[PDB]
């Protein structure tokens, strides 16, 4: 309820099984991936630029991020 | 996300993939991760967690399937027993089913063991015996309804599957 | 059970391969003074001409080749088939 | 699924089975646990674009999964350890129907993506035996 | 009642200085 | 959630021997048991607690996609087994059950033997099958054979029908 | 040791029945209570008391034999059974292994999705 | 503050950093032409060879015996009493002799120190000839110190107390393979360092590294379990 | 979020609206409002005071008097003289504490803390990624202590 | 269930049960307790919901501003002749050279 | 605390006072040249005269907090934006009203 309604998973499991893990990867994953995905958010734009020159960048070929 | 416990043992770490060498005593979580948890826990880790479930299961069944194997045998023998006297029974039963008893044993069935040991071949194997027999059960359509839940429409469309392939079956010139 | 699983890697003994050098590579920085000594000989002995026969540079080099292989022999040696060491001790 | 249609039967389907090399399973299961963001990636993409430009009146209707074309030439790559090209479409002949048979399953019957990932693994498979 | 182990003479052997003689045995553990 | 709820079993537990018990030496039977279980019941906390510090999440199939070095699971599977034998009892931590039982009430007695140490049993398969362990468990079947032995043997020995009953 | 057969005084001080301050007493059967054989009570309450007098004791008392056996016989049963891990594994059998053969599935345990 | 740092060093990493060694010869080589008090002087190397076995076990002896001299000092020889007449009779020696306290320290911490001694280069002994080669360091560091202190303090207090001494030893040698033989709290190297070598060009070694991040995000629960909202 | 306009008499409620629930700012951090004196004196805060700063005092000093009633209420064995001059000792400490907060507010306008009449020309532009907070504030009371939402 | 305010207002009413159980006092005894005990009860909770929340989003905030002093402080840990080894040179040099832009 | 830069910069000599009015008033010259470039990397520079401003009012550490900040609101804007952030923080919250059932039975990893 009203305790438990900040976040999908339950006050105790919140207390006790996060230990040592930053708060905004328990609470917000998706900013906290995209904020550590910063640079590699970049060299994929690059990337892609490049591909569409006909370029074919074999560096940065594996980061494509979804999320 | 996945941690790692901190490491004690002062032994050097060489990848040749990577080109980099480790300590054991100094790896973070990742390189723990990659390197020391990186073994296998199961008899098929190229399966996702759908498909070993199903693999397990079907595990499972063939090993009861071979328990069954031998308790039919065992059923047959008493068979015997009963249409038979014994003034001809052992030369009968030495005729093919004594063979197959022996095939069906202790290391061949679990029977009553805790543990069946097979290799991740042999469990393998018997996964592949095992989908064998639901594939010739299958395209008849005998698993409805003791080994399959399908609904009114899938019942009829497999009925007339199995309508069609039995003519096609029934027209064939034999061997 | 642990030994009816696959194994998840294939290192060089076990793909039949030789891994000396790259265990000679990886364990040269192990023995750094015994090699700076080995130098040292032979740049003092390529200095003089025609020295005596006894001074060679070969005792610098079985010091270091010692200290060397003392890192390359025995680890290799643990990865050998025939090598286990045993089920108690 | 680990099965081999007998060629010389005495009826339509049968079948009999084999078992991988456990090189085979050593690599798909090592390439799996290296790869799998990109399998998640490609089903969440999927359903993002169906999201986005499923209905037929929008503007981005006619470009279809493209966008997941990354994704799927990046598990590709990753799966095939950069070896046998950068793109899906440069697979060599023997995974070319099962990965027809991934593509299918994957974007025109929209099934569950273990079935994707069975076909995926398939092609994958089908490479490993040509070029262990 | 010492010895250098640094002459190549395994604990006052003094045969073997013409060789790598300590290896697996002494300097390391094969 | 599955740890507490099987800590949640003391204090009722203790609190029916404490007052319900007409026996006055229930009372120290009762700090028995409770000493005693609680010891199991830190070391299956030490144990959940490595489980949740190494991998960070609180479900089986996470657990299913991790694996533990051969150290951390031999001391995940000694730490389980000891604390969950604790509470079965095994030898040599079944005085608690014999001092509990001959001191405690009918009806709990009925209770503590008939359902908790199942609770503890499965406990242990619950966390011991999500976890592969690559030892040899001749020592947990040596342990568990000597405590059918030792309370098999001791049954000659008691004229308390309570206690044989907690023997058996 | 073993019981004196010479007829001996009845005790006159041993452990007996006690009970809880405020107890309800157990009036099954027309709360008739009968007055306590001070022998049967004295063996009744006579094993949970009793104690080692000396260091050691345990060993010497009874059968030092016995004791020593009995002493020992959790590291005869583990001995034993590190007899029968070496004949199952000469002989590929069931071992003495914690067989994680279901990767983590438990038994019959339902596996649903939520939508 | 380190523990065992001679035999706790990563020489791998020390030699590719270039960090100096403890392992290098620490010995001094007399040229021919050098005074014969100078070859006499030079002989003292001895004492720094960690691999001459009766050195170290007369140093280990040492070490047990300043031990046992402290514990008599600060614990032992408070706490027990001596009868009033022998204190009386050492305070007269005391008065009639020069030096007579160091006399009494003498003979006081005699068997303190002769007992530390002995365990000391029996406990050195033991571990260096009969657990130097067993493969759970873990567990042979338990068992030994179990067996050794239960021994020790079934001789040394009383043969009563054997299976607390057990116990000890078993803290005793938990605590050692942590400290002592572990680099906990003194760590020589970096967590996650590695050293580099096969001259990978930096564009392979980029494209590795993001195939490492590709993998690693694979651990988190929320990627791998699919349980993220469209940001 | 709107704040009571400074240098009336509501000015020191101010005090209660803040953005962050951070103590005090980072070291190179903007304050909120332009800055008219960072090197403040004390004669300079004395000559900031103004309306705000009044009312604060006037509110210690309404507030103040049934608190000193209250502290009195557990006073005993006391003659009326020692009553009067306890209650009157302890009004005027909540007097003097209303000075205090009178002159920290008249601090804080001159630092550019709390609201001054004034704004910078260009505002700090802040992305509200981490937002537990609006949806709970926009539709509860507390829409009037966080300022900025 | 979904008010913080009904949940303190239950809360205060309960609390005031029990303590007048506690104290052996008779229930409806002091009835003017039961509503002021709810709205004490209901204010303070809702503050501490409003309070824990923005607690949450500041601590959000300093974890990101945390993140940086981690990865400086890892940096500052390297052992000596670390700094110029291959695995931290360049963020060695990206932090010395490239952020010092003062 | 030795690795901490804003407790580093909290530390200041005896008799050390930071006349906040003019350094912000430089930093907000300067900030406001730069962002006028917007480029991607802050290239002092290209703004001369403000940047000599901004060393000689701003001390050490304020200046170098302020790059840090500048840097972490660059990232956050090539990141992510107003309406975005508003609408994943409602779908964050509306999710957090109910509750994460497992992934039984997934198909990667
Ligand atoms: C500067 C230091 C501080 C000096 C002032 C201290 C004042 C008191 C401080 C408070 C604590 C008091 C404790 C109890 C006590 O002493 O009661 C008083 C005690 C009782 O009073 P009392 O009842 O009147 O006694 C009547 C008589 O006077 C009874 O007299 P006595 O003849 O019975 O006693 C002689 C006295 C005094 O003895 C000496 O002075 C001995 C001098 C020679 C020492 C040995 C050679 C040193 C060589 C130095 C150079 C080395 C170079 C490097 C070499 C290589 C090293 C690896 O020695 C002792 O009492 C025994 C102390 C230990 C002796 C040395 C042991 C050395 C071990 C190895 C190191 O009175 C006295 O002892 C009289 C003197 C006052 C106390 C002095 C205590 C000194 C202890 C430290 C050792 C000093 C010498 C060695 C220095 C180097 C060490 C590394
Ligand atoms: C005694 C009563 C027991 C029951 C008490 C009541 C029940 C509740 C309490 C808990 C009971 C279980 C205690 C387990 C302790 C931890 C064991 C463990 O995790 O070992 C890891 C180890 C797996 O690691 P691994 O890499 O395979 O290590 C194999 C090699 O050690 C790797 O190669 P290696 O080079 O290390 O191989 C050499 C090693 C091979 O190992 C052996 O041969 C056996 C080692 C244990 C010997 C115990 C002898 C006791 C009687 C004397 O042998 C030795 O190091 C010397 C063996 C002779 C030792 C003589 C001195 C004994 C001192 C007194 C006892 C001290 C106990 C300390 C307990 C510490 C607990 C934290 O698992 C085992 O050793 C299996 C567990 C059973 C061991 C033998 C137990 C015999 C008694 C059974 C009683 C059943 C009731
Ligand atoms: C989730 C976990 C975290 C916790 C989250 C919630 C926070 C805690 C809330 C607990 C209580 C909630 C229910 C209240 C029930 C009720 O209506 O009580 C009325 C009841 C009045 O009884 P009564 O018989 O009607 O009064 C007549 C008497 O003659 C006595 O009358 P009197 O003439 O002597 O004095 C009258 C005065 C009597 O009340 C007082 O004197 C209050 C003194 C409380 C202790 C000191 C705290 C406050 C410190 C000073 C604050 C100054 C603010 C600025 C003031 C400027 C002007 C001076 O005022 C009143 O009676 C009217 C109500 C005034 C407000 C009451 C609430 C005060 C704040 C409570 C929370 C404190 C901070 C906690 C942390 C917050 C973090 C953001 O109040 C009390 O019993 C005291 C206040 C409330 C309880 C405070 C102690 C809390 C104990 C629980 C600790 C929990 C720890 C959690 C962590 C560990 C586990 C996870
Ligand atoms: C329980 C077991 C406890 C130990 C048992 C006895 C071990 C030593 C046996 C005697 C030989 C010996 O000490 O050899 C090692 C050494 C041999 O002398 P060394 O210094 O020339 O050793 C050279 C190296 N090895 C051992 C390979 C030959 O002697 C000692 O350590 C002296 C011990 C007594 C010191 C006083
Ligand atoms: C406006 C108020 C509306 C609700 C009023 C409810 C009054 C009746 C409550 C039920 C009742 O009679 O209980 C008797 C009992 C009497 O308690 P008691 O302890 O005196 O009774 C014990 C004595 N015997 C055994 C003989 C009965 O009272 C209660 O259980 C609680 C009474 C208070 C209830 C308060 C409800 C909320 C009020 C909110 C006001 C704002
Ligand atoms: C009391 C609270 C619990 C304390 C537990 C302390 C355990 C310390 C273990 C230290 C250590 O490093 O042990 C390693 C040792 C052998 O592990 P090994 O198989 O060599 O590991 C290689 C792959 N990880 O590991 C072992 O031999 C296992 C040690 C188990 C100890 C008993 C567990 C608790 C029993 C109560
Ligand atoms: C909290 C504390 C944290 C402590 C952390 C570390 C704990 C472990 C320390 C172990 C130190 C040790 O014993 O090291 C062994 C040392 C020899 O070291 P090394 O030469 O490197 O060993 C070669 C390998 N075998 O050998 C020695 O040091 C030899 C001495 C060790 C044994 C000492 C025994 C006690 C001595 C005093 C006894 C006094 C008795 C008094 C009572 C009786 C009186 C009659
Ligand atoms: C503190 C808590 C300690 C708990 C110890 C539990 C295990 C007890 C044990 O293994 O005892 C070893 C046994 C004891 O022998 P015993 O002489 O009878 O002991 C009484 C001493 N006054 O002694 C032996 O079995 C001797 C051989 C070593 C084992
Ligand atoms: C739709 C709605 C319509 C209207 C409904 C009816 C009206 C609703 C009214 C709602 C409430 C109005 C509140 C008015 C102002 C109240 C002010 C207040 O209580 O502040 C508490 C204080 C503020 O925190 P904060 O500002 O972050 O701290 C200073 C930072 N510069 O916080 C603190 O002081 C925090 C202290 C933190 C450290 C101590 C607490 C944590 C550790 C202890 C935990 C608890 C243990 C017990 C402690 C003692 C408890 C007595
Ligand atoms: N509790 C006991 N302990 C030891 N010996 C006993 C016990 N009860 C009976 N006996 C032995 O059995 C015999 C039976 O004696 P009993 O019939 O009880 O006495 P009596 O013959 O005087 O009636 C006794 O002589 C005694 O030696």
């Amino acid at each position: 309820g009203v305790w438990s309604n900040i976040h999908p998973t339950d006050k105790v499991t919140l207390s006790f099984a996060n230990i040592g893990r930053p708060f905004r990867l328990i609470y917000r994953p998706e900013i906290f991936l995209r904020d550590q995905q910063a640079k590699f958010i970049q060299l994929e734009k690059e990337h892609i630029e490049k591909s569409k020159k006909g370029e074919f960048v074999e560096t940065t070929s594996p980061l494509v991020l979804w999320n | 996300a996945f941690g790692g416990f901190r490491q004690t043992d002062n032994s050097l770490i060489i990848d040749d993939r990577r080109k980099i060498i480790l300590n054991t005593r100094s790896l973070n979580d990742f390189q723990q991760k990659i390197y020391l948890r990186n073994f296998f826990t199961n008899y098929r880790p190229d399966l996702s967690s759908y498909d070993y479930f199903a693999f397990k299961e079907k595990l499972r069944i063939g090993e009861l399937f071979l328990n069954e194997y031998r308790k039919r045998i065992n059923n047959e023998v008493r068979r015997a027993a009963i249409l038979t006297p014994t003034s001809s029974l052992r030369e009968k039963m030495n005729h093919k089913i004594a063979d197959q008893i022996l095939d069906l044993s202790s290391p061949h069935v679990r029977g009553a063991h805790f543990q069946a040991v097979r290799s991740w071949t042999d469990a393998s194997k018997i996964v592949n015996y095992v989908e064998e027999k639901q594939t010739k059960i299958n395209k008849y359509g005998l698993q409805f309804p003791l080994l399959g839940n399908m609904t009114e429409e899938q019942c009829a469309s497999k009925e007339d599957e199995v309508y069609q392939r039995l003519l096609k079956e029934m027209q064939k010139p034999p061997k | 059970s642990s030994g009816d699983l696959p194994s998840a890697t294939l290192s060089m003994i076990q793909q039949g391969q030789d891994p000396k050098e790259l265990v000679l590579q990886h364990c040269k920085p192990n023995c750094l003074h015994w090699e700076q000594k080995l130098k040292r000989c032979e740049a003092k002995l390529r200095e003089l001409v025609n020295a005596d026969p006894e001074m060679s540079c070969m005792y610098p080099l079985r010091d270091w080749v010692t200290c060397v292989e003392a890192c390359v022999q025995p680890q290799i040696i643990s990865q050998l088939v025939g090598a286990q060491k045993g089920r108690i001790w | 699924m680990f099965l081999n249609p007998v060629k010389d039967s005495e009826f339509d389907d049968e079948v009999k089975g084999f078992v991988p090399s456990e090189g085979e399973v050593r690599f798909v299961a090592n390439k799996n646990k290296e790869c799998g963001y990109y399998l998640q990636g490609i089903e969440q993409c999927r359903r993002k674009m169906v999201q986005l430009a499923g209905d037929s009146s929008s503007q981005f209707h006619s470009l279809g999964f493209l966008p997941c074309k990354r994704l799927v030439d990046a598990h590709y790559r990753c799966m095939t350890d950069d070896k046998f090209g950068s793109t899906i479409e440069e697979v060599p002949e023997i995974g070319l129907d099962s990965a027809q048979k991934f593509f299918d399953c994957t974007f025109q019957q929209l099934k569950p993506m273990q079935s994707c990932r069975r076909f995926f693994d398939q092609v994958v498979r089908d490479v490993y035996r040509a070029n262990g | 009642f010492i010895y250098r182990d640094d002459i190549g003479a395994f604990w006052g052997i003094k045969g073997y200085e013409e060789l790598v003689t300590e290896v697996g045995t002494h300097k390391g553990h094969n | 959630l599955f740890f507490m709820c099987y800590e949640l079993l003391l204090i009722p537990s203790f609190l029916i021997v404490y007052f319900v018990s007409p026996s006055r030496r229930a009372i120290q039977a009762s700090l028995y048991f409770v000493i005693w279980t609680q010891l199991g019941s830190l070391l299956v906390l030490i144990a959940i607690s490595y489980i949740i510090s190494i991998t960070n999440t609180y479900e089986f199939n996470d657990l299913k996609y991790f694996n533990f070095t051969n150290s951390e699971s031999t001391i995940i599977i000694f730490l389980i087994f000891l604390g969950f034998g604790f509470k079965a009892p095994i030898w040599p931590f079944h005085y608690w059950l014999t001092k509990t039982h001959v001191e405690a009430p009918s009806g709990f007695s009925i209770y503590l033997s008939g359902f908790l140490v199942k609770t503890a049993l499965y406990g242990f398969y619950k966390f011991n099958t999500s976890i592969f362990i690559d030892i040899d468990s001749s020592i947990f079947i040596a342990i568990c054979i000597m405590g059918v032995v030792d309370s098999s043997l001791k049954m000659w020995g008691q004229t308390d029908l309570k206690k044989l009953v907690a023997y058996g | 040791y073993m019981g004196n057969p010479a007829v001996q005084s009845p005790p006159k001080e041993f452990f007996n029945y006690h009970y809880v301050p405020d107890n309800y007493p157990d009036a099954l059967s027309g709360f008739r209570i009968a007055y306590r054989d001070p022998f049967e009570v004295q063996h009744v309450f006579a094993y949970e008391n009793w104690e080692y007098q000396y260091d050691g004791q345990w060993w010497s008392m009874g059968s030092l034999a016995c004791n020593v056996l009995f002493f020992c016989t959790p590291l005869f049963l583990y001995l034993i059974l590190q007899v029968e891990e070496l004949n199952s594994e000469k002989r590929g059998g069931t071992s003495n292994k914690f067989y994680h053969n279901n990767a983590g599935f438990f038994h019959f345990q339902i596996y649903d999705n939520k939508q | 503050m380190e523990l065992n740092s001679s035999a706790k060093e990563d020489s791998h990493y020390v030699g590719v950093l270039g960090y100096p060694s403890q392992h290098d010869p620490h010995t001094l080589h007399p040229k021919k032409h050098d005074s014969t008090f100078t070859k006499v002087y030079a002989c003292r190397d001895m004492l720094w060879d960690h691999h001459w076995e009766v050195r170290n076990t007369l140093y280990a002896g040492f070490k047990g015996a300043l031990l046992g001299v402290a514990y008599a000092s600060g614990f032992g020889l408070i706490s027990k009493t001596v009868p009033s007449i022998v204190l009386k009779k050492m305070f007269r020696f005391v008065r009639n002799n020069n030096f007579g306290h160091i006399r009494i320290m003498q003979d006081l911490l005699t068997p303190y120190a002769l007992t530390g001694f002995g365990l000391g280069s029996v406990y050195y002994l033991y571990q260096h000839n009969v657990w130097e080669n067993r493969s759970n360091k873990w567990l042979a560091e338990v068992l030994s110190n179990a067996l050794f202190f239960q021994v020790a303090t079934a001789v040394c207090v009383n043969p009563g107390f054997h299976i607390y001494g057990m116990v000890g030893g078993i803290l005793f040698g938990t605590l050692k393979y942590a400290f002592y033989n572990s680099s906990f709290f003194q760590e020589k190297e970096s967590i996650g360092s590695y050293t580099t070598f096969g001259d990978l060009s930096e564009e392979e070694r980029k494209k590795q590294e993001y195939k490492d991040y590709i993998q690693f995000l694979g651990n988190y629960h929320k990627v791998r379990n699919g349980q993220l909202v469209d940001l | 979020s709107q704040t009571f306009a400074h240098d009336s008499f509501l000015g020191g409620l101010n005090l209660f609206k803040r953005r962050d629930p951070r103590f005090v700012l980072d070291q190179g951090e903007r304050p909120p409002y332009p800055i008219i004196n960072s090197n403040s004196s004390f004669v300079d805060v004395l000559s900031n005071f103004n309306k705000a700063d009044f009312g604060l005092v006037l509110f210690s000093a309404a507030i103040g008097f049934p608190l000193s009633r209250w502290v009195l209420k557990g006073l005993t064995f006391s003659s009326l003289n020692y009553r009067r001059g306890l209650f009157s000792s302890v009004y005027g400490g909540v007097i003097l504490w209303g000075l205090v907060l009178g002159f920290n507010n008249s601090y804080y306008r001159l630092n550019g803390f709390v609201d001054n009449g004034l704004v910078w020309k260009r505002k700090e532009r802040k992305l509200n990624k981490y937002d537990f907070t609006s949806e709970f504030e926009d539709n509860s009371f507390f829409k009037k202590l966080r300022i900025r939402d | 269930m979904s008010s913080m305010l009904i949940w303190g207002a239950c809360f205060g009413l309960f609390t005031r049960a029990a303590a007048c159980k506690a104290s052996m006092i008779p229930l409806t005894t002091s009835p003017w307790k039961y509503p002021k005990y709810m709205i004490v009860s209901a204010v303070t909770f809702y503050y501490f919901d409003w309070y824990r929340r923005m607690a949450l989003e500041q601590l959000c905030y300093n974890e990101e501003k945390l993140e940086r002093y981690q990865i400086r402080a890892k940096l500052q840990s390297l052992k000596i002749g670390e700094e110029l080894s291959d695995a931290y040179r360049e963020s060695f040099f990206e932090h010395a050279v490239q952020k010092n832009n003062i | 605390m030795e690795f901490s830069n804003a407790l580093l910069s909290q530390t200041k000599l005896p008799g050390q006072q930071y006349d906040y009015k003019r350094c912000f008033q430089a930093s907000n010259t300067h900030f406001e040249c730069l962002d006028s470039i917007r480029d991607a990397y802050d290239n002092h520079h290209k703004c001369p005269q403000t940047y000599q401003a901004w060393q000689s009012s701003c001390d050490v550490g304020i200046r170098r907090y302020q790059m840090d900040n500048r840097e972490q609101q660059k990232k956050d804007q090539l990141l992510y934006s107003k309406e975005q952030l508003k609408n994943y923080n409602a779908a964050k919250n509306k999710e957090a009203y109910g509750i994460t059932a497992p992934k039984n039975l997934s198909f990667a990893f």
